[PDB]
């Protein structure tokens, strides 16, 4: 019918009236703030904030807890559903931790939609404006499909390293950062897809199937040490902060950087391709957001935790040594792929260059957070010996 | 067939239209049109409701027989007469110029528009002819614009005043 | 040049490449079953069209609740009774939400196929959307609506009570403690697919009736999320259908799940709509009826049939206890209304006439008892009187599951009384029922969960609240009421005067 | 520094004024009798990128509320008939008026030279096409879940049958775009949304949440918003030309003409819109023309801008004199007239004419007793074979068309101004019904040669020109117009043709 | 108060009892589709047509108006408001027009947002991820700050000639399509301009004043044929249709596509430049979207017209002609342009192979549409001619 069946309280006139007069004459409590009582980063308490802080149910005995007593239910043997035992790494307080960007769902997903619609209409201009007619055909079918399209398994892989931390995370705030650092990750795997598909549409031979840069990626040897190093921080580790400091403190800071950013990002513009740096963009942007949180989770709140200061920093510092090594010799493996490059594309003064931005970077961002003490130049050396 | 957009009125200028087959005779029609159908001097009100129509079915037919005359550049710079636009836009800007009052400068903006209005001019000229005439046309009536009393100014005017209530 | 580009369908299609084999490549959490590695998921989504479909409803939604809505003066006009309904739903099922995160994430780490793990973590993602949204509800009605209180702080204030221990079993515990795919029956094959998605559409039934429109606009988004998790729920049982370990242990799981989440929601869903509210929608044991035993116990467990899936062997057992339970918990609720971060209200006469009509036998018992309460001034604080010192005076011990944490009186209630207390190295252990009781006696060191009057003992009831801050903005009056008027509201001086303390029932039989 | 860094729209508006150029030829293509300063500046520091956020911010909430929350509470149907009527005229010829408007800053955005002044009307032409959007929505909203989508789903068409709409073209569609640029922009934002829009749109808001109705006040608060900007080029266009001795010479006529046009039509059809138009009151037209219009505009408003030469428009005793009936008069016309509109009207109830008595004393005496007995001669029912209209030619009441401003008017039947002047000039005759628009047809009569209902159906019977323009319910028989707002009893096509009226030419009764 | 003071009529007791009283048992009629009369382009009518199309109250005598009767006020001489005499072109209506992204202000404005929002997002980026270390001084310094900065007045120029345009319009559709083209212009200058103010903030030294790049507009070399052709485009053309169709099909089709497409597009990352790459990305989405818009108005519905196709050819290949020679002036005098890299970063064969591509395309584009007869290698020796 024209007016429903279904009554409304707050439109039908008997059950407004009836609900009208049990209201109160005024609120009865005049603290109409919820989250009031958590503890702001900044100013004033942030929507972010309120709507995420303490929404994990933890007891007192898991630093920040505000809850009391054991689980309900736990693991047949004992475990409980969140635990202390689940990471090396101690504090005063799990719930410290604030991503500086303050995402939330609704603010994550708005952005990485609005990304995704530009993506899409970026695409189709690229395509009517016959831009891929000044694009190398051998950077093309060879670089980009092969190499490019190999790194695709190691973002997967690195994505997939997060999934025992989205479990084990002890607070909210913690939990919600690593589910998006993760997400992006798979994004970013998904979006070199994304373009080898888009060549594949638009280049008559072109093959989008993941055949050959797979094979790459499992049997190459410019990937060989990179692989290696994702399948350990991902099935190896165990504790969920040695993977999520380890893979974006240390390997994806040094390996990742230089693959995206002094490698592609680098050289794909010579060849013609604006195609790639458009999805590296993304990758960057993403890379550049998540390190915010990623340096206010480990160094703001645990390196500088008030009680735990010295302690959680000689955990990072052993950890930022475990992985240093893994790492170098990902990147060792990598500088074989310079040679396959054709002549004059670069020169080992300029992937010196490269490879000290990377590293300094890297000490200026992370090494130095930790009193991690790093020689740029034996690390470099130790690298560069892999042409 | 009296209807408001379909009408015998309607129809057989449409027939009258198809019959115009050469420039010359067409912009000639168009332009005796203006004349005696637009603006408030048009010669008779007869075709009062349907004359912007028609007009326009007029207009369809110069421009298409004019671009088939007409080589490229006569079609940019000469009128459907064969005049020069920019010849026929700076005499008349001057004449405006020159006007002596109001009443003078009327007739000259009124009077370009029926014999130039576009299919005849090219519309470069014609609305940059609108933009200078029409400054003129309003500086000049627009200066003391209430200090005539009515009773003076429909004599003016030149009204035949029929009724007054008040 | 024609303008081209690539959809989510386009990539999804080779998705489940992406893994690739190694020593170690298996999952890191403690299982029964093995999840095939070439399962696949039935929506073939991206990051980012995911997040695209989300942000669409995002849109809609906080449009409508920060324009139209607030300018109708939504969060205000609503019955007093069913604000603060709300403060308990909203937050409690916050909580599912968010363990809900943790469980798919746990999920994501057992499947092995791409596509599979893709597909928890679909879910991992829209748990966080969940989670959000349920804080928001609260968000909205702390801000613009009649009581704050509660909805502002129940993170921490749900702490004081005991009705908080079993939601934390069914909508925390029970999603991430235990084989993964005890998990994933406990959260998407039972608590989503019998419970929460039914559920999330009646609550926004019941809001609306009450003049709640804040709830609907949001709880209809969750509810376009959930055929996503129904999938994956799905989508377990067939990863592991394979796998001879399911013939011997995946029935057993279920019926432990199944047991388990009706145990908490039958008594507590029941009340929080015929007790949390003054319009009502449906009777419950309809609701009930269809929901577990038709809908689910039956179309839905049906098509799982060749998957050697049965319907649970504890449901006739669930069908008998639930007639009375949600009546028999209230009392219970209402008796103990200091301890919670929401204000009661006992049925109003049209109330009692529709409850007895729906459920005979109704006003006799429960009817007859609030009345009492009420005319020896339960609603005034100056009588002095707090409906669990009736439970004392006749001798009605309220005892706590060790299992499920669900409070019962068997002394008093209508429905199920059995009763089953044991000793074991220095500890007592009270049980409802036949299936909790299994539980714990094979799965011992589960479920060491302490109960109130353990935590509580020997304290005086105004101490616990005053230090787990059950206090209004004002520090003196409480947060909880045992009626909804805005008028003669206790104060935890109020409480202190009666000097209320707090003793471990099960130490009687010592 | 590696720091994170961007730039916003302050940053690169800073330059923006630099972006013109000299040469030549850079100079407007409009003729006008004003000269805007080569540096005027503009308040909002927008650039496009910018301005499309704030604006995608307002349309979320927006939509959001619209097709959510309020289609969930059937927001669309649950308004008075009257209401529901009110709002196919107020919102498609406020469209109209949004729709010129994109014209009308085209061309002050031509007029402008400075950089600055070009981008403050930029950003209204892309408001005007939001908000021409943003109107033409809450018609398609209504037509999709309303009571009566007839006229709401097709009044871009059934509008040109009705005698209304002529003279809402005057202020909203011609008056915005044809004449001298500067008098244009007074009749757009010095007055008409200085004087009338601004607060017009939120008092239909008032009147609309009175009524029932969420979706106009969900759409119209957020037109709303956007306004400001166009205030401070309405201001702007007059700092701009202010310097310029053309000004002292001109703007005060161009003001005073472009005034007395918007209030001609608005004091009038405004006070039928509220009062007419709805069940529930909320405040009397009278006291709130005053307050708009004398105290709010033509005091304050204007008077900021004595400063640069702005008088209060010399007209405004006329137009306050005159405005005490105008409502009420019109209404007697559109009632009337009801088989020509787009919309169904109803005859004051009981309780109304009590408020009217009570709100204007005589009232009752004149319309009260007139509508008494039009309703007892059967003007709701459709077989009495009655309308108004006959009443109006039985007692020699002709309603005459101002060819100037379109206002339909009958002096020999107004409490009102009863002023009426025939003039004859080449052959054709033309009816006046004020001594300023009067004026304005004198000294520029090839400005206004629109032909009125009457001319244009002449010889015409009603039925006729009411199929011919589609006046028709979907059932092809059903009138759109209705002379009550209640479900049974609709009229139909016959019975309008039945009773054989023709239209004809009041003005030729005159020799 | 908690309640407020106004009371709503739906949610008020009382006044919505009153309301629902009033109303009908079911709506007064069935057909609830705004626009319904609307004949529409695709299978169904679109949202985008129902909120546009016929907004404009043309009358009859304005191919395709539903109207009847003349303005109510006129210009002084007696200018109509909006008429026939304001384009030399003429179709059997002017509401057929449709814009192919069927874009009505909401989705508009959506885009641009998103545009806006990922941009600043891309800078902060690139900002705190250094990339500007790895970009060529010179490029950066000469190139992008006094030649990329320099083409923002063209832009702006194309941007403005579009003002009479967004006055004269004969229809909604095409008044709508006419502003977004316009506007996409102007976002596009001042990208321009904002990555020039970015570039100042985290590069030392950098002045993002527009003194340079204006002077090189206004007296330089490299743009001198491109500037008077704007001046023109803009100034010099009173008729809106011959300044949309000679602007987008004509001009910025050869002259803006070489520039933005084979120029600065094209070297940039030779430099390793990211950062002009990422402004022409949308520089070019636009072109390319505003193209299907400018094909349906001047090809589909006025080029194809089923009773004016011929004469609109005529017309539309005289604007060709009229407007191809100074687009080839501009052209060529940007050749001088190439001298200015540094050596090495092109030769004449690459810069000779870009120009046949943008020429190509508009052949297949635009030219052909109208049987206009391009010559391809006539064109490109004419501007050759101009390199230094
Ligand atoms: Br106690
Ligand atoms: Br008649
Ligand atoms: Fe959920
Ligand atoms: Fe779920
Ligand atoms: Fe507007
Ligand atoms: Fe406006």
């Amino acid at each position: 019918s024209m007016l429903g069946e279904r009554r409304r309280g707050l439109t039908d006139p008997e059950m407004a009236a009836v609900i009208l007069k049990a209201l109160p004459e005024a609120p009865l409590d005049g603290n109409n703030k919820m989250g009031y009582f958590v503890t702001p980063r900044w100013k004033r308490l942030t929507e972010y904030e309120a709507l995420t802080v303490y929404a994990q149910p933890n007891a007192d005995w898991i630093a920040g807890g505000l809850d009391w007593g054991d689980w309900t239910q736990k693991f047949h043997g004992g475990r409980p559903s969140w635990g202390n035992e689940t990471t090396e790494l101690r504090t005063v307080d799990w719930f410290k931790h604030r991503d500086p960007l303050r995402r939330w769902h609704a603010p994550y997903v708005k952005d990485k939609a609005e990304e995704w619609r530009y993506t899409d209409r970026f695409l189709q201009g690229y395509s009517a404006d016959g831009q891929i007619r000044a694009m190398n055909p051998t950077w093309r079918d060879e670089f980009i499909n092969r190499y490019w399209g190999a790194f695709l398994f190691n973002e997967y892989g690195l994505f997939n390293a997060h999934s025992q931390g989205a479990r084990e995370a002890l607070s909210d705030v913690t939990r919600v950062s690593l589910a998006f650092w993760g997400f992006d990750k798979i994004d970013i795997a998904q979006m070199i897809q994304l373009e080898r598909g888009f060549l594949a549409k638009i280049v008559p031979g072109f093959d989008e199937s993941t055949a050959v840069p797979k094979a790459e990626w499992t049997n190459g040897e410019v990937y060989k040490s990179a692989r290696l190093a994702v399948e350990g921080l991902w099935q190896e580790v165990f504790d969920w902060n040695e993977s999520a400091f380890s893979v974006h403190a240390v390997y994806d800071a040094l390996f990742g950087q230089f693959v995206r950013r002094e490698f592609f990002q680098r050289l794909a513009p010579r060849f013609g391709d604006n195609l790639t740096p458009f999805f590296i963009n993304q990758a960057q942007t993403y890379f550049q957001i998540a390190k915010q949180g990623v340096q206010d989770l480990y160094y703001n709140c645990l390196g500088d935790d008030p009680e735990f200061s010295d302690y959680n920093r000689t955990v990072m510092r052993n950890w930022t040594g475990k992985w240093l090594e893994p790492t170098i010799a990902a990147l060792r493996d990598f500088m074989g792929l310079f040679a396959k490059l054709p002549a004059g594309t670069t020169d080992k003064e300029e992937i010196t260059a490269s490879l000290y931005r990377v590293v300094d970077d890297w000490i200026e961002d992370y090494a130095s957070r930790i009193d991690f003490k790093a020689d740029r130049d034996q690390i470099v050396k130790a690298v560069l010996a892999g042409l | 067939k009296l209807g408001i957009h379909s009408n015998d009125t309607r129809d057989a200028w449409v027939n009258k239209i198809a019959q115009l087959n050469t420039l010359e005779k067409a912009a000639e029609m168009l332009k005796q049109f203006r004349m005696d159908h637009t603006t408030p001097f048009r010669n008779s009100y007869e075709l009062d409701n349907d004359y912007l129509w028609i007009e326009a079915k007029l207009e369809e037919k110069v421009a298409v027989l004019k671009a088939r005359a007409f080589n490229e550049v006569d079609f940019r710079h000469k009128t459907a007469f064969g005049e020069d636009a920019k010849s026929v836009l700076d005499g008349t800007v001057a004449k405006m110029n020159a006007a002596k009052d109001k009443w003078e400068a009327e007739k000259i903006h009124i009077g370009f528009r029926q014999a130039y209005k576009p299919p005849i001019m090219p519309v470069n000229y014609f609305l940059d002819g609108e933009r200078q005439l029409g400054t003129r046309l309003m500086e000049l009536r627009n200066l003391n614009y209430y200090d005539t009393p009515l009773e003076e100014l429909r004599k003016q005017r030149g009204v035949r005043v029929v009724h007054l209530q008040s | 040049r024609a303008p081209t580009s690539v959809n989510a369908q386009e990539v999804h299609r080779w998705l489940q490449s992406f893994n690739w084999d190694f020593k170690n490549n298996r999952t890191k959490y403690a299982t029964k079953y093995k999840m095939a590695n070439e399962t696949k998921e039935q929506f073939k989504l991206i990051a980012k069209e995911y997040a695209r479909m989300e942000a669409v409803k995002d849109e809609r939604q906080f449009g409508s609740l920060q324009d139209a809505l607030t300018r109708l003066n939504a969060g205000v006009r609503v019955h007093p009774k069913w604000n603060e309904t709300m403060k308990v739903v909203s937050n409690f099922l916050e909580v599912g939400e968010y363990n809900a995160i943790a469980a798919t994430g746990m999920l994501w780490d057992s499947a092995q196929a791409a596509e599979q793990k893709n597909g928890y973590l679909a879910q991992v993602l829209d748990e966080i959307r969940h989670t959000h949204q349920c804080a928001y509800v609260n968000y909205y009605f702390a801000k613009n609506g009649q009581d704050p209180a509660g909805h502002n702080d129940a993170r921490r204030t749900r702490t004081i009570g005991p009705l908080w221990k079993g939601m934390k079993r069914v909508f925390s515990d029970g999603f991430i403690s235990g084989d993964a795919v005890e998990c994933s029956l406990n959260l998407q094959l039972v608590g989503e697919a019998c419970f929460t998605n039914p559920l999330i559409v009646a609550v926004t039934e019941w809001a609306a009736a009450n003049g709640d429109e804040i709830t609907p606009t949001v709880f209809l988004s969750i509810e376009t999320d959930e055929l996503r998790h129904m999938a994956n729920g799905y989508q377990t049982v067939v990863s592991i259908a394979n796998d001879p370990a399911s013939a011997k242990y995946l029935n057993t799981d279920l019926n432990n799940a199944f047991w388990t989440q009706q145990k908490y929601f039958t008594p507590v869903l029941g009340m929080l709509f015929e007790y949390g509210s003054k319009f009502k929608v449906e009777p419950w044991v309809k609701t009930w009826d269809r929901w577990v035993y038709e809908d689910w116990g039956g179309i839905w467990i049906g098509r799982l049939g060749k998957y050697g899936v049965e319907s649970p062997r504890s449901l006739k057992d669930a069908k008998q206890d639930a007639y009375w339970a949600h009546h028999d918990l209230y009392l219970l609720a209402y008796a103990l209304w200091p301890t919670g971060f929401f204000r009661l209200a006992l049925p109003d006469q049209e109330e009692m006439e529709w409850f007895e009509a729906n459920y005979p036998g109704w006003y006799d018992h429960y009817g007859k008892i609030y009345e009492e309460w009420r005319a020896r001034g339960c609603e005034d604080p100056s009588s002095g009187f707090i409906p669990l010192m009736w439970f004392i005076e006749n001798n009605h011990p309220i005892y706590i599951d060790r299992v499920s944490q669900v409070p019962f009186c068997p002394s008093l209630a209508k429905g199920a009384s059995t009763l089953r207390v044991h000793e074991y190295n220095g500890e007592m252990h009270t049980f409802s029922d036949q299936w909790g009781e299994r539980m714990w006696l094979a799965e011992p060191e589960r479920y060491e969960c302490q109960n109130i009057f353990e935590q509580y003992e020997g304290r005086e009831l105004s101490e616990v609240i005053a230090e787990l801050h059950g206090l209004r903005s004002d520090g003196k009056t409480l947060i909880a009421q045992p009626h909804v008027r805005g008028d003669k509201l206790w104060t935890l001086d109020d409480i202190k005067r009666l000097n209320c303390v707090f003793k471990n029932p099960v130490k009687a039989f010592n």
